[PDB]
RNA sequence: ACCUUACCUGGCCUUGACAUGCUGAGAACUUUCCAGAGAUGGAUUGGUGCCUUCGGGAACUCAGACACAGGUGCUGCAUGGCUGUCGUCAGCUCGUGUCGUGAGAUGUUGGGUUAAGUCCCGUAACGAGCGCAACCCUUGUCCUUAGUUACCAGCACCUCGGGUGGGCACUCUAAGGAGACUGCCGGUGACAAACCGGAGGAAGGUGGGGAUGACGUCAAGUCAUCAUGGCCCUUACGGCCAGGGCUACACACGUGCUACAAUGGUCGGUACAAAGGGUUGCCAAGCCGCGAGGUGGAGCUAAUCCCAUAAAACCGAUCGUAGUCCGGAUCGCAGUCUGCAACUCGACUGCGUGAAGUCGGAAUCGCUAGUAAUCGUGAAUCAGAAUGUCACGGUGAAUACGUU
């Protein structure tokens, strides 16, 4: 019984990673419960765009953090531990607990 | 506007009395978005009217309103060379709002204990027409009559 | 048994359960009167039920989260309307004409740059 | 009026970030600063090589850099000892091991940055702007490139009054978002000051 | 005001220049640039020339104004008058 | 945003980072109630004699690219305006223009 | 407040705070000391270091000479880049053809209709481009996927707390999708575009909001964010340090906050939100203080722990319109917190005094529906310092005959 957490700025890559890990874990016979989308974290910034005095001209920018949760039952094969380069490629962070 | 496309949202939210005119009086008397305060004030004035007049306060309020509703009013017009005022009859809908506005405005400045007995006194006065609101309505009417030479 | 409904209005949500009974009417495990204190919430809540003359025939058990008191009352009204029309699917036109099934869509407009409120602006002296 | 940045407004919709990785408050600033310094250093050193796009991918405690250029033999020279000396140079900007991939790009005259740099370097050699801009538009339009717009602003020629000129061909719809407008800017430091060059290239409608 | 965990506050150089001035009595005004110094009750009777910004203004200290800072008695803005 | 300004604020950074513990020790001594005036006054003198340019209040963080004091976002290391350039170029990861 | 900082006073440096080229000597470190407001200078235990073709080299500290380094110095009327504005108004043009000796004009005019150069039909014009609309984000309805730290319909345990077993029901979270397209009906209309009502529908006529700003104009703003052609200083117009000023004050102007009270001021208990920040951080419990606060340390790398108890609203008691149980400036005394240091020049706390202020002339401003009005909450900058900025919810109006 282990728990896996996934963090990413973009949702497409986190979805691809979740599908990949689900497929790898299911294909070996170990049971897996469905992913949990944790609430995203949105941070916003309002910035001046003029080099000098124009207070009303401003830009709004946003950074989004997406989190997914997975859990397994009946751990029998552990190959994804050696598949870290497969699981994470450029912009997805993976945490594992209760190994 | 220039389109004449604006709708007319209908609000009728009388809690227990189930009266339409009472609801618009609520909307008129409400201040700063305080609906509950308006409810308490109007209902206290209504209860004072009941405990004073043996007649039911519904018809007393109605007959006070119908004795303060004007028929014609004077409106300025730019003739292009002079300052003229022409009398025009009231739209059937507008007179109710005019009566409500006049009643609440004159009730706001009595100087007695609270607006409960203020509105009570105004309703009793305008039931037969001894209130200042009726006097100012008559003054507006006599403006309109003294400016009848234009009429049109 | 029972029937279920959901009502939302102005970031307020409410789950309603309509069962046979004598109308205990529990709001968040509390009585209806003990929740709304001296306001127009009671009758606006019971409006769909009193329109169908079925005030007591249906015991109502609800839970409401979010928003304010008026928003909660509107959410309960919508939810119990949905629960009712999940029992009496011939009065659909009745509550269309009553105007109780259409969900409210107005929401708090956001703030914009250069303005204080959603639409208020500073004074703009001409000089 | 002022136009929004065509590449900025298309980020996430059809464009992609050049620096793709993940971090947190501990080292977000460190990683971002390292990326900007490494991009500046790469461009400044191999400015002679026609480099267009530098992508940064940061897995756990490593950095994989892919370079887009039109002249791969300049960096891959005699089995690319240039690659190894470049790695040694880069090792200090970011402490993680570095990994360099050289990517070849077809049709260098359909790339906004390469076209802008070519126009600027022609301008630096006292070539009058109209012929350069016309030939750039001609080359771009001759192969695909459903639209191109080239703008040059500054003290054109040597007159002491700046002005702006621009030539367009095809269609360049900037307000639409399905389009993928490649956009680039560059500068030329002549004897009279700076002359700015902007290039927009419209390639097609992204459907699906 | 300063928290009571630190009653006085005098620069070390000022202390060592005036702690000498207690064994031997007041004989010479002390030229000081520290306006943050807190005058303790056991230096009453000395003349201190505090830096105004252009010159040092000399002041004498007695027990009445012991609970005050040095520069508080040395103003920096002239304001001779509008008219 | 002169060269000298950047160099001399790097000086503050270096001096503050170089001690980084003696301030903590002396403030622990001072803040602790049961420390006695005997062990408080010597700590006061130690704090006073130590150089003034080794304090957090003496540090003004500027842009790492130009050194602009105003308009700083500590989420990044950038100033008010180079953030816009980097974002538009696409160098800042995960950053897009927001409407909501 | 120091710094920031660019100004003043004073003190101190000339290859210099920084980079490259030359030569020479050596570890930076740590030496816990003295003179001075301080830059700075002088003694200063200890180790000479790493790899060697073992010759020397790297990098570090210092010294000397030039080529220099340096400037928030001037020119925005020499410039790039970036921005305001007309204006989110519906306009602005080109190719070929045609008309005119020409500058030019047609297309782009007409009759309708639309928010729209949007669309229809006519028509020496036929086409095209930048604009409008659409593609993007958010909200409003429903389906599937999934149930942890989230939820609790049903069973049970129950110390009556989703507290536990458990559930995939619901809400909720976030991904993928359906839905609204004038689709259907009646009337009008050149039987065209389109217009006025109706059904269904959660939503009906670009549903609501945001991003998106055409050709150009104002020699509009910026050389002080940055870059940059010139011109300018080299013992200073470049550097270092300590104090003072930008927070001064006979007056005038712009933008807000608090009020002038009874749709209220206090007192007691009581109800419901959204959004967000946190490991050089949040910082709970108990306990100690009237208080601002202090010891203490749990838990949290965060749907879990903290910031942190929303207020206005409702009820009950009181005040009775009095410059007042209104209003809070000013002022006196003593405190608390961070910071090396709250005098010039911080914010809050306790006691007391308690002002102008009775809704405000000429003139003038914002707003068409979750809007105006009113009540609270969070973030950034930041050791501390918001009545400012950005953002989030609670309650919740009146009015539009019409275009002179
Ligand atoms: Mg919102
Ligand atoms: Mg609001
Ligand atoms: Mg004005
Ligand atoms: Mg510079
Ligand atoms: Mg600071
Ligand atoms: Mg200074
Ligand atoms: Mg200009
Ligand atoms: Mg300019
Ligand atoms: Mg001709
Ligand atoms: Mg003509
Ligand atoms: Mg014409
Ligand atoms: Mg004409
Ligand atoms: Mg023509
Ligand atoms: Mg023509
Ligand atoms: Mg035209
Ligand atoms: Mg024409
Ligand atoms: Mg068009
Ligand atoms: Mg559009
Ligand atoms: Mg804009
Ligand atoms: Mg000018
Ligand atoms: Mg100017
Ligand atoms: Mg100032
Ligand atoms: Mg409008």
């Amino acid at each position: 019984q282990i728990r896996i957490r996934l963090k990413a700025f973009d949702h497409r890559l986190i979805d691809q990673s979740t599908q990949e890990i689900v497929e790898t874990a299911k294909r070996t016979g170990a049971q897996v419960r469905g992913p949990i989308p944790l609430p995203t974290r949105k941070e916003r910034f309002t910035v001046l765009i003029s080099p000098h005095v124009n207070k009303d001209a401003r830009d709004q920018y946003e950074i989004r953090t997406h989190k997914r949760v997975l859990d397994i039952v009946q751990p029998t094969d552990k190959t994804v531990d050696a598949l870290m380069k497969l699981d994470l490629a450029a912009g997805v962070e993976v945490q594992i607990s209760l190994g | 506007p220039r389109r004449r496309v604006a709708a007319k949202r209908e609000v009728l939210a009388d809690p227990k009395y189930g009266s339409q005119i009472l609801a618009k009086f609520m909307n008129h008397v409400m201040e700063s978005g305080k609906k509950a305060v308006a409810e308490r004030i109007v209902y206290g004035a209504l209860d004072k009217v009941k405990e004073r007049g043996k007649a039911d306060p519904l018809e007393t309020f109605e007959k006070a309103l119908d004795a303060i509703a004007p028929l014609v009013e004077v409106k300025s017009r730019r003739v292009g060379g002079a300052t003229y005022q022409v009398p025009v009859e009231v739209r059937p809908s507008r007179r109710n709002a005019l009566a409500m506005r006049w009643l609440v405005d004159f009730a706001r400045k009595r100087g007695e204990k609270s607006m409960a007995l203020r509105l009570a006194g105004e309703l009793l006065d305008a039931a037969e027409g001894k209130g200042a609101a009726v006097k100012k309505r008559e003054d507006v009417h006599r403006m309109a009559e003294a400016n009848k030479a234009f009429s049109h | 048994t029972q029937n279920y409904g959901t009502g939302r209005r102005k970031t307020a949500t409410a789950r309603v359960f309509l069962r046979p009974g004598t109308g205990k009417i529990s709001i968040n495990n509390r009585g209806l009167d003990q929740f709304f204190g001296r306001e127009t919430a009671r009758m606006v809540v019971r409006q769909p039920l009193e329109l169908t003359e079925t005030v007591e025939k249906f015991d109502i058990f609800v839970t409401v989260v979010g928003g304010g008191v008026s928003g909660q009352a509107g959410a309960i009204r919508h939810g119990i309307t949905r629960a009712l029309i999940e029992y009496d699917e011939t009065l659909r036109s009745s509550l269309r004409k009553a105007g109780y099934v259409t969900r409210d869509a107005r929401e708090v407009e956001r703030k914009k740059v250069g303005l204080r409120k959603a639409r208020k602006r500073p004074q703009y002296s001409k000089r | 009026g002022q136009k929004v940045h065509p590449n900025g407004i298309r980020l996430g919709i059809v464009k992609e970030h050049t620096s793709v990785w993940y971090a947190d408050r501990k080292n977000y600033a460190d990683y971002l600063f390292a990326d900007l310094k490494v991009r500046e250093y790469l461009q400044d050193k191999l400015k002679s090589a026609s480099v267009s796009r530098i992508d940064i991918h940061r897995p756990a405690q490593t950095a994989r850099i892919t370079i887009h250029t039109a002249r791969p033999g300049i960096v891959i020279g005699k089995k690319g000892e240039d690659v190894e000396k470049l790695r040694q140079d880069l090792t200090k900007q970011m402490g993680v091991p570095v990994h360099i991939n050289i990517e070849e790009i077809r049709k260098p005259e359909l790339d906004a940055m390469l076209v802008a740099q070519s126009v600027a370097q022609q301008l630096e050699r006292r070539v009058m702007f109209r012929r350069a801009m016309k030939r750039a538009v001609q080359n771009a339009m001759r192969i695909g490139a459903k639209g191109i717009k080239i703008q040059v602003s500054g003290r054109l020629g040597g007159a002491e009054i700046a002005r702006t000129e621009w030539y367009r061909e095809g269609r360049v719809p900037l307000h639409t978002l399905r389009a993928d407008i490649d956009y680039a800017t560059y500068e030329a430091h002549t004897t009279y000051g700076v002359i700015g060059v902007k290039v927009w290239i419209f390639k097609g409608e992204v459907i699906g | 005001p300063r928290s009571l965990k630190k009653g006085p506050f005098i620069d070390l150089h000022l202390l060592k220049k005036v702690e000498v001035a207690v064994e031997k009595n007041d004989r010479k005004p002390i030229k000081t640039w520290s306006r943050r110094s807190m005058i303790l009750p056991h230096m009453v009777g000395l003349t201190i020339a505090v830096h105004n910004g252009r010159q040092h203004v000399p002041v004498l200290v007695n027990e009445d104004m012991v609970g005050h800072k040095l520069g508080e008695f040395a103003a920096t803005r002239t304001y001779r008058g509008h008219a | 945003a002169k060269e000298s300004m950047k160099n001399r604020e790097l000086k503050r950074q270096l001096t503050v980072a170089k001690y980084a513990k003696k301030r903590a020790e002396l403030k622990a001594i001072i803040a602790n109630p049961n420390s006695s005036a005997e062990e408080r006054w010597n700590a006061q003198v130690a704090l006073q004699k130590q150089p003034r340019d080794a304090s957090a209040s003496r540090l003004r963080n500027r842009c790492r690219l130009t050194g602009r004091p105003h308009g700083f976002y500590r989420k990044f290391g950038l100033s008010r305006n180079k953030l816009r350039e980097a974002a538009m170029r696409g160098d800042v990861p995960g950053l897009v223009k927001a409407s909501w």
